[PDB]
């Protein structure tokens, strides 16, 4: 019942002595930028302390004044107020205690579940592991989508861009990629930049309804929050993701709008009066995203043994990134999209014309690419994805002949229906991630010709019923494929016998 | 203490105060003699504040004494505001004398915290076929009417007000931001003659008013809606044009000493929009249901202002100039309009399949249009000829006569229920009306009236 | 035969959906019961701490000064504790 | 432009009687405006044209293709619109001109779609024929007004 | 055909019963946690106000002894610091 | 002497020096107690200089002491740089210890004078058939490399690196302008595994480095190449992407506040390209030949960056995804790839006629393939079917097993001479090999090897 008197006992054990501090005075306040006079020893990036527990960061160390940006609300600050050096750079809490929690860009809890118990803090701005400390990407990151996992595979330590116009499934694809990690071993981070607070709450409510929240850290910097917090949020989330990578483990990070981070950095720059370039962005907007995205990496066993000081051995850690960018009317030639397309390892392009034509996942497989490729796939998916590529390519070449299918040559007419049946197989539902064995049944059935007698309109109910059949009569075979995604003549014969038996009675 | 005007340039005014008496950001100031209010926007330094006039400056001079009020603009709130017309400063702009206020709130406020947000999917029926089908609204949700000049934003909003506000049991706030003074007069006489003025608070800031007035009118109307939400009530908030708030910031931004960004916009476009939009929400105490009309400069949806607005709304209704140019109203684009409620778990599988079925036919017709123009219609397959006929029927069955548009058309208005809409579109997709001509579906209501129209 | 097989599978799919949606209403029913009772339990306990905290607030004020200045404050703490408790 | 154009208005009997100190009673007063704007090669996306179209109670779009095609009044009925509508017309013109503009707007579309198609139904032929007659009727000479 | 239809239906109903149970445990856990964190939130919120009032008393208490005894001790101590 | 930091704005730093000790333009400065290098860009006057940090500016403060070095950024040169990875400043980024350097050279110098140019055009024999026939490279020339990923770009660079060192006693330098850290690690291991690492010096400017590093890496790699040329060698300079060199210049120009030019590029675009490209030439001692990968913005060849670069290119090698599917691993497109050296007044009438003969037959076959597909193989004349047979033999004879590709091809590598290349294609054009099967002309090297592969 009584707690106030004991927490006060600790307060009587805190320093009451004088301390030498380096100070300054506020000269002007406008649009979130407070200009200060004094602070002769302040460092570029240091946090300034203002009256009222408000903090800022020094960004323009000019000869006669300091231009500082508020990491909170600046409408209470005024001319003549005192400003103090802290001697510290910006740091955020890190560790497993953040899993299943919603925090602001500074690591403060916003979910109302109580204080965080983090045992360590780390710097938001850090350099990425150098060239010689890395290891090639050769481990998979399954997203649960047949179109992405079969044709645009993502590996542990890769950076894959999700690019496309507004309202076409960009957020859905990244949230489902996080949901699929609840049993994988990969910890997940979702960073919300410039979103409305009710939208972030619908994603967290969907991470909880799907059992994925306990494996995810949610970092939020909503649309009403300071441009400095929106600019810093991706670096704070990256720092929380780097804990697991540097200690021998694997993590996944989603930056829901890098284009909104660029817009927030442009606001601060034009208000500090920095020289403008194309689309009014500052001269270092490429360096902004590049400094962030080069941290997503795979590090060697020698880096993990050096960092852990021997504690962790034989394990390679990684941080995989799924940055999201919005294009205006399909214009990929815009300044920010051009920069990020050149920084990333691959791109998943979503299209409005495909999305309106019922192709729900909307992945344009003709232009989407993964430079890591087959190295990021298990043996079974790598063997069944080769023909899927040929059939869709043939369908893109022969799509005008559908209105003249009668007049076509038989060989070409055979290819045309195969292309149309493989195209209908790629369609999937939201919040329905598929496992390696369940994806393998669908890809095997199409690639081995088991769909030639199924009307293009019944391909989906055939897939749904086939998976349900194998989940009842072949549970041991699905469990075997799900161990490592292995393939051999016994698994090939086993799947064939089950599909033949399925068609013969179901 | 007291300040002196030192620099007047257009709508922006600089006032110099003692260096120990500098007024706060967003603080309201009053000019001596002249009846003018100035809001501090920036503290330049040396006791000087930069402010924007909430009136005209034709009578202002250098050296006029200015008084610090110690607070931001305080407007009247609560029951006393119902059935009254007011300006940005909260003064009554109707001849009914003073308002009996029992409290005044400051227009500037923090957005509700992350723990205060509330989630609800109660379906709200509008009575319009296109919206009830592809853009189902939700109680407590945010709706946006996107469109250029002359496509129906005001008309559609008036129809909704009529099909929702009139029946709504709770109160309502109507904010006319950068609106035509003629529309405000027609709406006031309409609410007064309909006996509904008793449950509607009216705040007006039209195009003839100074930039500062058009920049804060939205915060005044929202402050009145927030008082009612915080009392535990269910409220309706209608904003005539929220673009005028962004534009007033563009008109004044350069005089405030800010460098311009892309498409000549203020560098604070996304933050100024987020600070307003995050307050228009339904918390755990009460629910604000809001409809905003969003102007699209030169019909280009990629313009920074419209493009930054989509992320703040639950329901996005898009009006197309190409459909309006064919005499089809409501001019809603069924391929660009979207809602968070268009989900099988929320609306049901039958409605969802009918909406996706209509969108598939319209997207396929959009790509066959060029073929038909160059080669002709006989060079199409039998399946394509049938699909083109149904697409043209669906495109005309989305038109609807409205009660607020009878002066423009001469035809009586109609209200279609959601059951009737789904049935009419499911029938056209199925083929139950492949004999009736496409002209029978133009401006009718439910599918029975198309059957009657075809005979005549 | 296959029309009846399809009817058996389709009715089972419908029945399964009803089994889950009834459980959602049952779970919400008990959740609201627990929430209402717990709020009342805490409210009563909150009155007991309200009076107790008033008296100890004066004692906690003197304990901070009571370390260093407490030698001199032994005398002031008697006058200041009775005056501060009565002033609140 | 908004400060200029909001003065053109209709004022109530109460407004006139107050200003005229009781001299004029029972009379409403008005100022109607006809602003003109020039576009470059039909580009309406320019800053000034965009502003003025968003202030007025309607617009009359004149098209160059129509002017060269012989329709000298050149009023594009699909793009032009009045926000006052039937309230600005006498009873006879209000009833006779019912949906003529939206019907002309649909006739211009039907003509292009039926330009190279095989024989269509009576509904299509009748609509296409009525449209070519209303289109020829809307032509008028300069300095020749009609009562 | 009919025996396999009954088998398909049996799995659908068996998994539906476990799914219904699964949502029941998740829903009750949400409400349980919400009430437990509400209790600790009330304790920490009042704790902040109680501290602020105790500090206000300390300011007055300090002022009397601070002027005579502490003014010489503070000035001399600051020169040593 | 030493100066003091007076202003820090991002990567741009201003330093004040005594009036008698102001550092020169492009001079390198060292901050005391921190591993940060500043390159001087402009002399503002009054003792103050504007410089760009060659590293991060986090943790720096005003008033820190700065030391002048007396010269521009000076990097290690010579034999010791082979098989090593270095940054823009010449520091060993690999954990292999200090570089065993005997000399250091500054990265900024004038291009060789009018009198230093070589007396004619000398082809560089790559030993690769398709390149030596259709894309002849001149010594001291610049080659543009076009194509996507996964088409053999890395394998083609490793083969050229092997052949210049083993068949011509030369060396290579690779400049990673805006290098991806993952790809930079993968390329280093692929070259170690392929045994070519001891024949090349690696200079990397990674994407996460400031704009000044990405702009100067091309000059660091070029300075190492200049040293070998002076030794009496023919050298290969590989530039990972020339578009990123242009962009780094645009970024630096914006940071320094210069007024932007057409399409937003720096006003110095043509001069910055000329300063780099004019050092790559054939002198009277040795010759630096360069292979540069080229990126085209928005697929527009008229854009200032592609336009400026193409003005300095002597050859264009295009790698084709289609050709790769056929199975020709080199994957160079014989119809799209071109060279300015393909002139009878330079390579003689015989080489020119043989190359143009191959291109004519391959053009006709691409047209006939559409005929065979649309109408059938029976529709062609006897002369056209004979051409199709020679075209197929030519197409396969353009293939070649590379020594770095033995792991993929399962066969030993081949180095074909220009004489053997011309003789083989001339014979197939004349019909001397019409009796042999086309497969006998696949992955064989010289024409005598096709004869034997057919004998078995
Ligand atoms: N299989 C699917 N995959 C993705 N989205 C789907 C699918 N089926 C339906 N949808 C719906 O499509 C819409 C996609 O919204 P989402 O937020 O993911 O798109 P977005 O491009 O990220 O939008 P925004 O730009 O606002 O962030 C949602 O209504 C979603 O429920
Ligand atoms: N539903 C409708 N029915 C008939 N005419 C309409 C309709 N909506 C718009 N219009 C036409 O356009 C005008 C309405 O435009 P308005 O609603 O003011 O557009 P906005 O607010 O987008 O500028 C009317 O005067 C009429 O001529
Ligand atoms: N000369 C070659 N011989 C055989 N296979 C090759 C050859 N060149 C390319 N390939 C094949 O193409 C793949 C990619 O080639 P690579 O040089 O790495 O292209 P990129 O660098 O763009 O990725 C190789 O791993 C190999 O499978
Ligand atoms: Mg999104
Ligand atoms: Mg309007």
């Amino acid at each position: 019942s009584e707690i106030s008197e004991i927490i006060k006992g600790r307060i009587e054990k805190l320093d009451v002595a004088s301390q030498a501090r380096n100070e300054g005075t506020i000269v002007s306040v406008s649009d979130g930028i407070v200009r200060i006079y004094g602070l002769a020893d302040v460092m570029y990036g240091e946090m300034i302390e203002f009256p009222g527990g408000v903090y800022g960061m020094a960004l323009n160390l000019e000869q006669d004044s300091v231009g500082a940006v508020v990491l909170g609300e600046y409408q209470g600050l005024a001319e003549g107020m005192n400003a103090k050096c802290t001697g510290r750079i910006l740091e955020v809490p890190v560790g497993p205690e953040l899993l299943g929690r919603v925090v602001d860009a500074l690591g403060n809890p916003i979910d109302g579940k109580g204080p965080i118990d983090a045992k360590a803090t780390d710097a938001v701005e850090k350099v990425a592991p150098g060239v010689i400390w890395r290891k090639s990407v050769d481990q998979p990151v399954q997203t649960g989508y047949k179109s992405v996992d079969a044709m645009i595979p993502v590996g542990r330590g890769q950076r894959e861009l999700i690019i496309g116009d507004r309202q076409i499934g960009k957020t859905a694809l990244a949230v489902d990629a996080i949901i699929n990690q609840k049993d994988s071993g990969i910890k997940c981070v979702y960073v919300a930049i410039g979103q409305k607070q009710s939208t972030i709450a619908n994603v967290v409510r969907k991470l909880e309804e799907n059992g994925a929240l306990a494996n995810t850290i949610v970092v939020a910097a909503s649309a009403s929050e300071s441009a400095a917090l929106q600019y810093l949020a991706p670096y704070s989330g990256c720092t929380m993701g780097e804990y697991f990578r540097d200690r021998g483990e694997d993590a996944l990070i989603v930056y829901d709008d890098l284009s909104k981070q660029a817009v927030a950095y442009r606001q601060i720059s034009l208000l500090l009066r920095r020289p403008p370039g194309r689309e009014a962005y500052p001269g270092d907007v490429f360096y902004l995203h590049s400094r962030l995205l080069e941290r997503a990496s795979r590090v060697s066993e020698e880096y993990v043994e050096k960092f852990t000081n021997g504690a962790v051995t034989g394990k390679t850690g990684s941080l995989t990134a799924l940055p999201i960018i919005e294009t205006q009317a399909g214009d990929v030639s815009a300044f920010v999209p051009t920069n990020v397309i050149s920084i990333t390892d691959g791109q998943i392009f979503l299209e409005s014309a495909m999305f309106n034509s019922g192709i729900r996942p909307a992945v344009n497989a003709g232009i989407s690419v993964s430079r890591v490729g087959g190295a990021a796939q298990t043996k079974i998916i790598k063997k069944l994805s080769g023909g899927i590529r040929t059939a869709l390519a043939q369908y893109r070449e022969l799509a005008a002949f559908a209105q003249f299918a009668s007049d076509l040559d038989e060989a070409t007419r055979k290819q045309l229906e195969h292309g149309q049946r493989v195209t209908e197989l790629m369609k999937q539902k939201q919040y329905a991630p598929m496992s390696i064995a369940e994806m393998s049944l669908s890809l095997y059935a199409a690639e081995r010709g088991f769909l030639q007698d199924v009307e293009i309109a019944k391909v989906g109910s055939f897939e749904q019923a086939l998976i349900s059949y194998f989940q009842r009569e072949h549970a041991a075979l699905l469990a075997k494929i799900n161990e490592k995604g292995d393939f051999n003549d016994e698994i090939d014969a086993g799947i064939k016998a089950g599909i033949e038996k399925f068609k013969a009675t179901q | 203490s007291s300040g002196r005007i030192v620099q007047i340039i257009g709508a922006v005014i600089d006032v110099e105060f003692p260096r120990d008496a500098v007024p706060s950001i967003y603080e309201a100031l009053k000019v001596q003699g002249v009846e003018t209010t100035l809001e501090v926007q920036q503290q330049l330094g040396d006791g000087v504040v930069r402010s924007i006039a909430m009136g005209s400056t034709e009578g202002l001079k250098r050296g006029l004494n200015v008084d610090s009020t110690g607070a931001a603009i305080s407007v009247p709130v609560g029951k006393a505001t119902l059935g009254r017309i007011m300006d940005v400063l909260g003064n009554p702009i109707d001849e009914a004398g003073p308002i009996g206020e029992e409290e005044r709130w400051g227009i500037h406020r923090e957005a509700p915290s992350y723990a205060d947000q509330a989630g609800g999917n109660e379906l709200l029926e509008t009575g319009i076929k296109v919206i009830d089908l592809v853009c189902p609204f939700a109680k407590g949700g945010k709706v946006g009417l996107f469109g250029g000049a002359g496509v129906g934003k005001t008309v559609n909003m008036m129809e909704l007000i009529r099909n929702i506000a009139i029946e709504h049991s709770g109160y309502s706030v109507f904010a006319g931001v950068g609106e035509r003074t003629r529309e405000g007069n027609d709406f006031y006489h309409e609410m007064k003659d309909s006996n509904v003025l008793d449950k509607v608070a009216l705040v007006y800031g039209q195009m003839n008013e100074p930039p500062g007035n058009r920049l804060r009118v939205a915060l005044t109307g929202l402050t009145m809606a927030e008082k009612f939400r915080d009392e535990g009530r269910d409220v309706l908030l209608f904003i005539d044009n929220i673009y005028r708030y962004t534009l007033a910031g563009t008109e004044v931004s350069a005089l405030l000493g800010r460098m311009p960004s892309a498409v000549g916009y203020q560098p604070t476009l996304a933050e100024e929009m987020g600070v307003l939009q995050e307050r228009i929400t339904s918390t755990k105490k009460g629910s604000i249901t809001s409809i905003q009309a969003v102007y699209v400069p030169a019909d280009d949806l990629t313009d920074p202002s419209p493009a930054t607005t989509f992320a703040h709304l639950d329901a996005t209704v898009v009006l197309s100039r190409d459909i309006a140019s064919l005499g089809i109203y409501p001019a809603v684009d069924p391929l660009d309009s979207t809602s968070r409620q268009l989900d099988p778990l929320v609306i049901g599988q039958d409605h969802y399949d009918t909406a996706r079925g209509v969108q598939y036919v319209l997207q396929r017709y959009k790509e066959l249009k060029d073929i038909i123009a160059i080669l002709g219609m006989d060079e199409l397959s039998e399946a394509d000829k049938l699909l083109v006929a149904r697409a043209r029927k669906i495109q005309r069955f989305l038109s609807q006569p409205f009660f607020v548009a009878e002066v423009f058309t001469g035809s009586p208005g109609k209200y279609v229920s959601l059951k009737d809409t789904i049935a009419g579109f499911k029938g056209i997709l199925n083929g139950d009306y492949d004999h009736l001509p496409e002209q029978a579906f133009y401006m009718v209501g439910g599918i029975e009236e198309a059957v009657e129209k075809a005979k005549k | 035969a296959k029309a009846q097989a399809a009817e058996i599978v389709e009715q089972a799919k419908k029945r399964a959906n009803q089994i889950v949606d009834e459980a959602r209403d049952q779970a919400r029913t008990e959740g609201e019961r627990l929430k209402a009772q717990a709020q009342a339990e805490i409210e009563q306990e909150l009155n007991s701490v309200k009076d107790a905290l008033r008296a100890q607030v004066g004692a906690l004020a003197v304990t901070g000064a009571e370390k260093i200045l407490g030698a001199s404050i032994d005398a002031n703490a008697h006058e200041q504790l009775v005056s501060k408790l009565a002033a609140e």
